[PDB]
Order: structure tokens, then sequence, then C-alpha cells
């Protein structure tokens, strides 16, 4: 499990907990997150998230 | 031989620069900024200190390896003077600039507030990172800042410039932090917050004069307060920048005038991010702004395209009192009521029927954001 930040906002997904509402279930690798999504509070690609532990 | 010519290398410039290159790789294109061209998120700047940068870690690359990733020129330090609609050009100075289509990222502007005394030029406005490299500058070895305005900008900035060991004193006429955005009660937590940090606030006052003083500056305040401080920030709020769209006859009312499709009054001119009025809509935050770099990148690549908001609830960055506002969209009204106590607040705005259109969450209580969000009708119909 890993935590990826948003470079523009600093939303924080975490691969541990996913984001069950969007919805992505716990455990989710970033890779296997779909392409065309965006971060729930800035609206960026996946492009702008890098991983930080 | 006629390239697409964007000014502005912020968010809105770079972000319609890369979703268009994956659409037309061919046609030139050149981008223009005053600034170093440097790429960075400017929401970044109001988290420098608590993150411990300095200016040049918010820097994510050099303009030249933008002009690789792009394709692209890139001119930075290049002040635009004037649009040429009727011949389709630009103009820098004396030199000048065809362009295929012209796309106008060139953002908002600080406002000015009147200030006298010896020391009256002596305020930093930061609104971009050459902006926070100057106010860095002149704050390393100091401890007072004196902070005017009380908007969302100006409640990050105290926040982070206290968490970087800096004593802030928050100046501002309006009655309450973040008026027009928040509702009063939510605002009540949040300065209740940034106080707790040891934000000092001064609500319903401006700044009279600001004069040289021993070893710094003295800030007389409009009710007779004197406060010692070593520099000033101006974060008094922001607005469009449209002086040369409108010396150039596009039309103008708060921003830029465009449609859905970011097209302003004229032919082969668009704009989009804080510059631009998007049907009514200046809305100065990424949300939208992506939206619209999204959408104006299909035009300009022949596949004309419209963007149409759903909610976009703000984040405000203000660690001290966690804070999500989502204002109802306009043309709609609905009783407010306050649910929850003390720091973890719920201000839910229903409409008659009942539904939620629109909110504010304070501390623990911003963690419903994604089940309200489901509920909340868009800023566009
Ligand atoms: C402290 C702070 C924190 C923020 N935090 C958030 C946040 O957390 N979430 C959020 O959604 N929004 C946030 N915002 C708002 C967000 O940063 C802006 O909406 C966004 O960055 C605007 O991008 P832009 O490209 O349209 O404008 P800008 O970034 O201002 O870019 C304008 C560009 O045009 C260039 N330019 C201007 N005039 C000329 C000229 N005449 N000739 C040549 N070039 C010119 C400038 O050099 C610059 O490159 C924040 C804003 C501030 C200041
Ligand atoms: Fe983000």
């Amino acid at each position: 499990m890993r935590k990826w930040q948003c470079v523009v906002c600093g939303f924080i997904y975490d691969e541990a907990l996913g984001l069950p509402e969007e919805g992505i279930p716990a455990g989710t690798r970033w890779e296997d997150i779909p392409a065309d999504w965006v971060c729930p509070d800035c609206g960026v690609g996946k492009i702008d998230f890098e991983m930080i532990e | 031989r006629a390239p697409l010519v964007i000014i502005g290398t912020g968010l809105a410039g770079y972000n319609l620069a890369r979703e268009w290159r994956k659409l037309d790789g061919e046609t030139p294109l050149l981008m223009i900024t005053a600034d170093d061209g440097r790429s960075y998120s400017k929401p970044m700047l109001s988290t420098g200190f608590s993150k411990n940068k300095d200016a040049d870690g918010l820097a994510m690359a050099e303009p030249g390896a933008m002009a690789e990733q792009l394709n692209a020129r890139i001119l930075t330090h290049t002040r635009v003077t004037g649009i040429d609609p009727g011949h389709q050009r630009i103009w820098i100075g004396e030199e000048e600039v065809r362009y295929r289509d012209l796309v106008l990222a060139w953002g908002a502007e600080p406002i000015r507030v009147p200030v006298e005394g010896d020391a009256q030029d002596a305020l930093y406005p930061i609104n971009d990172l050459e902006d926070y490299a100057r106010f860095r500058q002149a704050a390393a070895g100091k401890r007072r800042v004196l902070l005017l305005g009380a908007g969302l900008i100006g409640c990050e900035f105290a926040n982070d410039l206290s968490s970087g060991g800096y004593q802030l004193d928050v100046v501002a006429p309006c009655e309450q932090v973040m008026p027009g955005l928040l509702h009063p009660a939510a605002a009540k937590a949040v300065q209740a917050g940034l106080e707790g940090l040891g934000v000092r606030f001064h609500l319903g006052p401006v700044l009279a004069s600001l004069k040289k003083a021993g070893e710094g500056l003295e800030a007389h305040l409009s009710d007779g307060e004197v406060i010692p401080c070593d520099l000033v920030v101006s974060a008094v709020g922001l607005r469009p920048r449209t002086e040369l769209a409108f010396a150039a006859g596009l039309a103008v009312n708060r921003g830029i005038v465009v449609d859905r499709s970011l097209r302003t009054s004229h032919a082969n001119i668009y704009a989009l991010g804080d510059c631009a009025e998007v049907d009514g809509l200046n809305l100065l935050y990424v949300m939208p702004l992506m939206a619209c770099a999204r959408a104006l990148a299909q035009t300009l690549a022949g596949n004309p395209s419209q963007v149409a908001y759903g909610p976009m609830p703000v984040t405000v960055k203000t660690p001290a009192c966690p804070l999500v506002v989502s204002p109802p969209p306009r043309g709609m009204d609905g009783q407010w009521l306050v649910e929850g106590s003390g720091t973890d607040l719920k201000v839910l705005c229903r409409d008659t029927a009942g539904r939620v259109i629109g909110y504010a969450l304070t501390g623990a209580a911003v963690n419903e954001k994604l089940a309200l969000n489901k509920e909340l009708p868009g800023l566009m119909a």
C-alpha cells in the first residue's frame, strides 16, 4: 500500500483506504485506478500525482 | 506556419497546452509570460512554510523543460502590452506576433488598498511564485507580519505564516472572515482556529498609514491602533485582468466575457482560468479551470466543445480549522441551519423542497463532504 499526493492541491489518495464513494475499493493500487480519474479536490489528472510513501 | 498563441504559464495556460498537445502535435505553439515561466502550482504557495519549502522548492520544472515537453517556444519575462484583434496579432512593446488563435490565460490582479506614510509602498502581494520569493526575501529574520485581507487567500497565508513561526495581525474592514463565501457561524469557527494559533484579528478597521519606526514598521489602523510589524502582506482579494482585453474592444464584465466554448466577443480569441467569465461565472479556483482547459483543447483542435460545471466545492487550506464550502449556485434560494457544535460545524442550505443545495463544513464535519456532494446541483444547470 502506498500514498499518492496531488502536486496541485495536496489531496492524498491512500491505497490502503481507497475512495469507496468514488467508488474505488480499499486496497486499490494507483495503476488500477481508471485513466480518466481526476482529483476530487481540484480536478487535475493522474499525471499530477506523485507517490509519497 | 501560424501558431496557437497562449498568454500565460499558470495552471490555465500549461494545462490547456498539455490537453491540446494530446490532440495536435504539429501546429506551432507559442507561450508568453511576464514571470520566469517556471511550472508550479499556485495553490501550494499557502502551504510553503508548513512543508518547509522555499520558493525554488515549489518549482516543478524550468520553462526550457516545459518547452521540450510541449514542443513549444516559451517567452519568459515578456509582457504583452496589447491585442490587435482586427489584424490577428498581439504587441510586446514594439514587436508583434501573428496568431492563428489567441488564448488569454493571464489570470487575476491583486486588489490594491490606499495606504499613507513614508513606508506606504512596503506592501507585499503574494499572487505568484516570484511574489512569494520577494516576500520570503523580505521576511527572513523577521518576527511580525501584518496581513491585509480576510478572504480565503488571506486566511490560508495567516495559517501557514503562523506555522512558519511568524506572529500575524490580520486587518480587514469586513465583519467576518471569508465574507460572501461563508456562513457567519462557520467563519466564526475558522477565525477561532486561527486565533488558537496566535493570529490576532482586527475586523472593521483599515490600514490608515504605514511608517518606518526604529527596527521596522508601525501600522496605524483607522481606529487608532498602532501595530509594530516587520512587513505587510497585501491579500485583500483578486479581480480578473481585463484592461488589455477591454482596450482591444473585447467584451468584459467581471472578467473577460466568454461563452461555454470559451470564446470571447471576437473571432480567434479565447480566454480561460482566473481572467475568464464563463457564461456569467468567474470562478477563481482550479476545478472549473480544468474543465475549461479540457473543453477548449477540443475546440482548438477542431472538435467544438462546451463546458458544463457540476458541483465544485471549495476546499480551504486552513489546517488549524479544516473547511469545505459549497455556496448555493446563482439563482437559488434556501434557508441556512447550523447543525453540530463548536469547531465541528455542519451548516446546510436547503431549498423549500428540503434538498441540500449548499453547505459549509468545519472540523470533523468535513468527512461528510462526499455524501453531501451527491445531492448537490451543478454550478451550471
Ligand atoms: C495562495 C493561493 C492559494 C490557492 N489555493 C487554491 C486551492 O487550494 N484550490 C483551488 O482550486 N484554487 C486555489 N487558488 C486559486 C488558483 O491558484 C487559481 O485559480 C489558479 O492558479 C489560476 O491560474 P491561472 O493560470 O488562470 O492564473 P495565473 O496563475 O495567475 O497565471 C497568469 C499568467 O499570465 C501571465 N501574464 C499576466 N499578464 C501578462 C502579460 N500582460 N503579458 C504576458 N504574460 C502575462 C502571468 O505571468 C502568469 O503566467 C489559490 C490561489 C492563491 C493565490
Ligand atoms: Fe488536487
